[PDB]
């Protein structure tokens, strides 16, 4: 179930890193076809794993960047 | 490649002449330090109003000529540009304005973007989604600011922990972007840890060797630690 | 000053794989007269779709990539750009293209555009006006070819007048593009004519004298007739 | 009225250069706060003035333009 991945996350998070000054995670792939209901879930998924973290960066690449 | 982030921010706040909107000044803050005095910066700004009229147009100058200002005192190098939208074509304006930003130009190759402000009532969160499609469309990477309320400006010196969480496919772009946050004097005093979180045919061990000399591979300093996903 | 036209080109016609639009070449190869292989001359496409699509983004590559093509086939310099926006956004991304073409680099100072092709039903006009607006909201001058299926391409080299109908106020804007015409191939063998229209006030012989000296301020070769309005 | 004006316009134009290659004309400010009447009219007008005209360009500058 998605909840119970995101508690569990957040769980993690504020095990390791509540103290710590800034967190960066990945970005989930947004849903699809603009339905309403996909969209409030998507948002709610995120604010569960993160509740109580003060300053969190998500990220998304494309995939094709080339750091080195 | 060497791929550093050229920034495309997009601000979707009201604006007014009594206020300075604090999360507005923080994610230019943000920006400047990912950036350190390099590079070229895009701000833009959506303001609500009749694209044809001249007192709206007279209003978007003004928030151009704030943005420029504040640009400036955050040391972040860059353009500035207010767009003005009708109330229903936002969803156009927004992506049109991805789609049409560095013609004949560097084009940006990262959006960033703040958190929606309030809660979620039954807008805010309509616009956020269509920005993150947008980026990906356009190949941008997309980096959201959450609690920006709470960021620092260059007058702070954060100590203390910088941690990424890596996951079993993503890449290396969150451990290059604290990086770069870690090269600014506002981060320069905090360590730089990565968090492997392992499934379980993952052995711990192993994990951690590999992003060890994956780091190692990038010329970034970062402790390394692994953390089991399971209880 | 020494102003030019830096053009901007709004195309909003259907593509398909199986045709190619002749007005559109036909607006190419006008601004391509105008620029004489000089400058950079933005031409942007309008196609519906959805612009978080995937295959629509394909699509709009392919009608960029044919862009291209085509400009350079007629020598025109410059940058091909497709936008891709919902059939009920299509006034804000259009307005929203105006405002935000140039950020960082030179900005177009003059719009180029075709009369619109149907005749009036009771749209294709409801973009037209929303195009002239946007041109003079955003400072651009604004051109309006009609009958741009009857205009040459560069195999034909015209011979005649070139008449420019010069009124009480106006500029000498007119004046120029005719006079840049002129310098191109496919307009060289025409002679240059400038009329004026004269009112109930002014007298037939003044006007032709200030004519005569403006035209030989802005250092083009022209002739000068007056005709009268009333009758 | 602006028919009369317009037909008359029209009148001038064929006079003069009914034969001539290309025709270059100021286009007139536009209607205001889209009014869709004031838009059929508005390209009538031109239309009119325009009548059996082949090769016909308008122009509108800022009037900020400094030629020389």
């Amino acid at each position: 179930s998605k909840m119970h991945t995101a508690v569990r996350l957040n769980e993690l998070l504020l095990q390791h890193s509540a103290n710590s000054q800034l967190i960066l995670l990945n970005l989930p792939k947004p849903p699809v076809h603009k339905d309403q209901q996909a969209l409030d879930d998507y948002v709610h998924y995120l604010e569960v794993m993160t509740d109580k973290l003060n300053r969190v960066i998500f990220v998304r690449g494309t995939g094709k960047e080339v750091i080195t | 490649s060497n791929w550093r982030p050229q920034l495309l921010l997009l601000l979707s706040m009201q604006w007014s002449k009594e206020i300075i909107d604090v999360r507005y000044l923080n994610l230019l803050n943000l920006a400047s330090q990912l950036k350190a005095g390099k590079g070229l910066t895009v701000v833009t700004a959506f303001l609500q109003g009749d694209p044809t009229s001249p007192d709206d147009k007279k209003k978007g100058e003004q928030v151009k000529a704030r943005m420029d200002f504040d640009m400036n005192q955050v040391r972040l190098r860059g353009f500035a540009k207010t767009l003005v939208h009708s109330e229903d074509q936002v969803r156009g304006s927004m992506s049109t304005l991805v789609q049409s930003v560095g013609l004949g130009g560097l084009k940006p190759n990262t959006m960033l973007i703040s958190w929606p402000v309030h809660e979620r009532e039954e807008t805010e969160y309509n616009t956020f989604i269509e920005k993150v499609h947008a980026a990906s469309i356009n190949d941008m990477a997309i980096v959201v600011a959450k609690g920006i309320i709470d960021f620092p400006s260059a007058v702070f010196r954060m100590s203390g922990m910088i941690d990424v969480y890596w996951i079993v496919h993503d890449g290396g772009l969150c451990l290059l972007m604290g990086y770069l946050l870690k090269q600014h004097k506002v981060w320069r005093g905090c360590k730089l840890r990565v968090i492997g979180i392992a499934q379980e045919s993952d052995n711990n061990v192993k994990m951690q060797e590999d992003l060890q000399k994956y780091v190692y591979q990038l010329r970034i300093d970062a402790k390394i630690m692994i953390v089991e996903l399971a209880d």
